[PDB]
This record gives C-alpha cells, structure tokens and sequence, in this order.
C-alpha cells in the first residue's frame, strides 16, 4: 500500500515556492495546492508531458496531459483529467508523488511555525511537524540546531560540529550544557502552545493561529 | 427517490430520441459518425458482458431525459448523456472500459469496418473530447465525450459510485432504457396500444415533486452543502431561460452559498475567465441573442448576493463579465 512507504503530504501555511530541478519542476502555488511538472527538450525548447496537482491535505490528486512551452507558471487543465484518491494512486505515480512528498516535508522544516524571543536567544519551532526541527540562535552568535537524529552546533568561531545520540550528550563542557537545557526549555513550551492553540482552532474555526511570533529583541 | 410509469406520449418520445441518428464529428482526416443511441447502447452493453463486466443498468440522464417528459420544454436538446450503472474495482478494469468503447467505436463506419485495425489511439484523438477518470473516496466513474458541434455532444458516463448528482429539480431526471432495450424482442414496431412499462427517477426527493417543477418552470434544489462552484452558473443558466425560483425567501440564502462557495473554488481570475468562456462557448455555442443576456444575468446576481468583504474581488469579476459583454456586443 502506498500509505505504508510515506505520508501524505500537508502544504498548508506554506509559502509559495517555485523550485526548478533538472527532471523536475515541483511549485507550491498561492491557493496551497502543489504541483508537479515532468519536463521534456526537444532542440531549443523544454515543454511540460504531464502535471500532478496535489490538493493542500494532498488527498485528492489530479493529473491531466494536455497536448506545453514551460512558463512561469503551471499550465493550465484542459478535460482529460484523472482524478484518484491518495489510496487508489496506481505505482507508476508513486515516485513522483514521493518527489513532492520529499519537496514539500523539507519546505517544511524551514518555514517558521513559532518563533519565540527569549532573553538570550531567538527560537524557531519549524512546521516538519511532529518532531519539528528546532532552531536556537543565541544573540552572541552560538547556533543550535535539532532534529528527531543529529543535533547540529555552532560557535562564534564558526567551530561546525554535529552529534548522534545520548553518548555524547552528557560529556561536554559545562558551557555547552546551558544552551541545550534552556532550547529544551523552549522546545517544551512551544510544543505546548501548538497543541494548546491547535485545539482552540478546532473549536474557532476561522483565520490561522499559525504562523505566530512572541516576544522580540530586547 | 421514487418510481414513476412513463407514459405513451414520454415513451414515444424517448423512442424518437433513441432513434434519432446522431452526426459525430471526426478530429482529423475521419469522417463523420451516423451513429444511434439505441445502437451504442447495445454494441457497448455486448462487449462489456463479453469481456466479463456486468452491466446492471443503462439510464438516460441530460436535459434529455427532461425533453422526453415534456416536450419541447425550454431546456434545449444540446446534451446526451448515457449512464452504465457499472462496478470498477481495479485499474485494469478501467483500462478495459476504454478498450471496450474504443472498439465499439470502429464498428459504425460505411467500407471502414473491414479497416478493422484503427487503432485506439488515433480513434481517442480523432472522435474523443473530453475524458474523466475518477476513482477516489466516493466518486467511482468514468467519462467518455463525442464531438460537441453543430449536432449534440454524446457524453457516455461509466458510474460505479457517486456522490449523488443533485443539482436543480429540472435536470435530477435518469430513465431506465433496459425495457425499452429489451423491447426491440418483437417482431413490429411500438404502436400506441402496445408499449412498454418504462420507469423514470428523480435523483433526490419525490419524483412527482420534480414533475411538477419541470411542468410549472421551477427552480429548485434540496441539499446546498453538496453544491460546489458551478452552481452560480447553471442558476444563471435557468434565469435566461425564465425559470423562477419556488419561493423568493429562501433563494437569497441561496444565492450567497453559490457565490461565496464559487470564490472559494475559483480565487485566481485567469481560471474564471477561461471557466467562463468556456461556459459560454459551450451553452451558448450559436445562441448570440442569449450571450448578453445571459452574462446581464450573472452581473445581477454577483452584484446583489456577493457579500460586503469580497468586494474587491466583486469588482473584478463583474468587470471580467462586463468585457465578456463588450465582445458578444460586436459579434
């Protein structure tokens, strides 16, 4: 089953983007939607064969073949258009659907969902959720980085160094130590709001509550 | 829904429109199509028993079905619309529905039946227009279009579920072809003292109701939760056409629905501007006089029943119609 190798995919709250690759272009557009265009050449010119468009929650999946000259923007449908359900995507979509899948989950992990401004630092809780990346930028120049695997450091010097797992973590310069607990600190309350305003945004259905910024620079 | 007995009168009818030889347009070099509903309807329904898919029924849905209960209503004839009450499970089998069509296709020809080896390709790209394929939660079906020109469009639909077509009461109407299909095994032909017991429905509610709607020149509707953009269209649709709605209270609500809900399905103004003249050049492909009158219509209706916070955007699409107009205005 597709629904056993990876997730369908979420755009919502998400910037629009077009990413140019060279067998792909995949765009989050204004209205959320993402979309997948499979590029071909011929001589002087690229043209577009066929386009996945992918509903917001991703559910529901349109593919149309039009004849198209690439643009700006993707061509518009005409009326061949399949429509199947995320659990009726037949394999030969699969890749190219994991394609925006991988897109749109990295897009994620770097669009701020909250950023939070403390005394000493400015964290940014990404959308990646659940376990999203976490980002802690010391005023003083110290970066900090976490994700569900590696934790990622930085120094004033620019000293770039990285971490595995719990062997490490304990044995380290006190120094150190302080900014790990005060961005776990920050890791806990901001995990806190979103499940606190996620639930108030499902009783007040309306505008977003997402993305939110608190505090600023002292 | 509910059972009705179609008539003398509403069977003769159908049978003239079953019999009617419909021209099909040739994309290409092929040549035009005098093809017949009674005859697409069994040379399908055979090869579909043939490679192993039940049929359970064959319907007539359009503004067809409403032509057939009352004659030359003020609908127009332009749509043919057939349903094969089909079960579609995999992929292979919708694979096979095509195959099946497309050979059906290669059987009406004057000397090109023996050129028994077109192939299914060059028939989509040359009689093909429109193709649809859904199979997702609640819709399961397939859509195959015919040459939509100076005749009628044929529109074969190939439904295994769906999320129950309601739209105004005027066009809820499909009649069941099986008898009259079966009918023609006599020798002579139907007579007014001997035809067959055809039976129509009304996709939601009593179907006595919907009669009645279509007979008095009603605009009506029952579940607006289900109802998506297009809605404001077809409305503008029946206003041209002088149906009114069945109470003056409620249609105000009504109206606010379909235009908030065609926003939320049509935000981008280069999308409406094609769903528009596509609307037009298909509903109204000769009808000049109705043009105008039509897109009058639609300024009305966005004008008074668009909400005060859209205003911005209320203003461009009554602009959009406004320069449709100036067009349809010099030719």
């Amino acid at each position: 089953t597709l629904r056993s190798i990876t997730s369908p995919l979420v755009a919502h709250r998400l910037k629009p983007i077009r990413q140019k690759t060279k067998k792909a272009v995949v765009s989050i557009l204004d209205s959320e939607e993402v979309c997948v265009e499979l590029v071909k050449e011929y001589a002087s010119q690229e043209y577009v064969k066929e386009v996945l468009q992918i509903s917001s929650d991703g559910n529901t999946i349109t593919i149309y073949y039009p004849n198209f000259p690439l643009a700006d923007r993707p061509p518009s449908p005409t009326d061949n258009i399949s429509r199947y359900s995320f659990d009726n995507l037949p394999e030969k979509y699969w890749r190219k659907y994991q394609y925006a899948s991988r897109f749109v989950q990295l897009v994620r992990s770097k669009s701020p969902k909250i950023t939070y401004f403390t005394r000493y630092a400015k964290c940014i809780l990404m959308e990646n959720s659940p376990g999203a990346d976490f980002e802690v930028w010391f005023y003083d120049g110290v970066k900090i980085h976490k994700t569900e695997d590696f934790i990622q450091v930085i120094e004033k010097t620019g000293k770039s160094y990285t971490l595995k797992s719990e062997s490490e973590v304990n044995s380290l310069k006190e120094e150190i130590k302080m900014y790990m607990d005060h961005a776990n600190e920050g890791h806990r309350i901001c995990l806190a709001l979103e499940s606190i305003i996620s639930e108030e945004e499902r009783k007040t259905r309306s505008a977003p509550f997402f993305p939110i910024i608190i505090g600023r620079k002292p | 829904m509910a059972f009705s007995v179609l008539n003398w009168d509403q069977v003769s009818r159908l049978h003239e429109v079953l019999t009617e030889v419909v021209p099909i347009h040739g994309r290409g070099n092929f040549p035009t199509l005098e093809i017949t509903l009674k005859d697409i309807v069994q040379t399908v329904r055979s090869r579909l028993e043939e490679a192993g898919i039940k049929v359970h029924d064959v319907r007539l849905n359009g503004s067809a079905a409403g032509h057939v209960l009352v004659k030359d209503n003020g609908l127009g004839c332009k749509d043919l619309d057939l349903i094969f009450h089909v079960a579609l499970p995999t992929e292979a089998e919708f694979q096979l529905v095509r195959d099946v069509v497309l050979c059906s296709l290669l059987n009406f020809l004057p000397e090109g039946v023996n050129k028994l080896k077109i192939s299914p390709v060059t028939l989509k790209e040359a009689y093909v227009q429109k193709l649809v394929k859904v199979c997702t939660d609640t819709d399961r079906w397939s859509l195959i279009s015919l040459s939509n020109k100076n005749g009628k469009n044929v529109e074969l639909k190939f439904v295994d579920s769906i999320r129950r077509q309601f739209e105004f009461s005027v066009d809820s109407f499909q009649i069941i072809l099986d008898s009259l299909l079966f009918f023609y095994c006599s020798n002579n032909p139907i007579s007014e003292h001997f035809h067959p017991t055809v039976i129509g429905e009304s996709m939601y509610g009593d179907f006595e109701e919907a009669f009645d709607h279509l007979q008095n020149r009603l605009i009506a509707t029952k579940n607006p939760e289900e109802i998506r953009g297009g809605g404001l269209l077809k409305y503008s649709n029946l206003l041209v056409r002088d149906f009114r709605p069945t109470d003056q209270e409620e249609i105000k609500t009504l109206e606010r629905y379909m235009c908030s809900r065609f926003f939320i399905d049509f935000p981008d103004i280069l999308e409406q501007q094609r769903k528009l003249e596509t609307y037009l050049q298909n509903h109204f492909a000769e009808e000049e006089r109705s043009k105008y009158d039509y897109l009058m219509i639609l300024r009305r209706v966005v004008n008074e029943s668009t909400v005060c916070l859209m205003g911005h955007e209320r203003r461009q699409t009554l602009n959009l119609i406004s320069l449709l107009a100036l067009r349809v205005l010099a030719e």
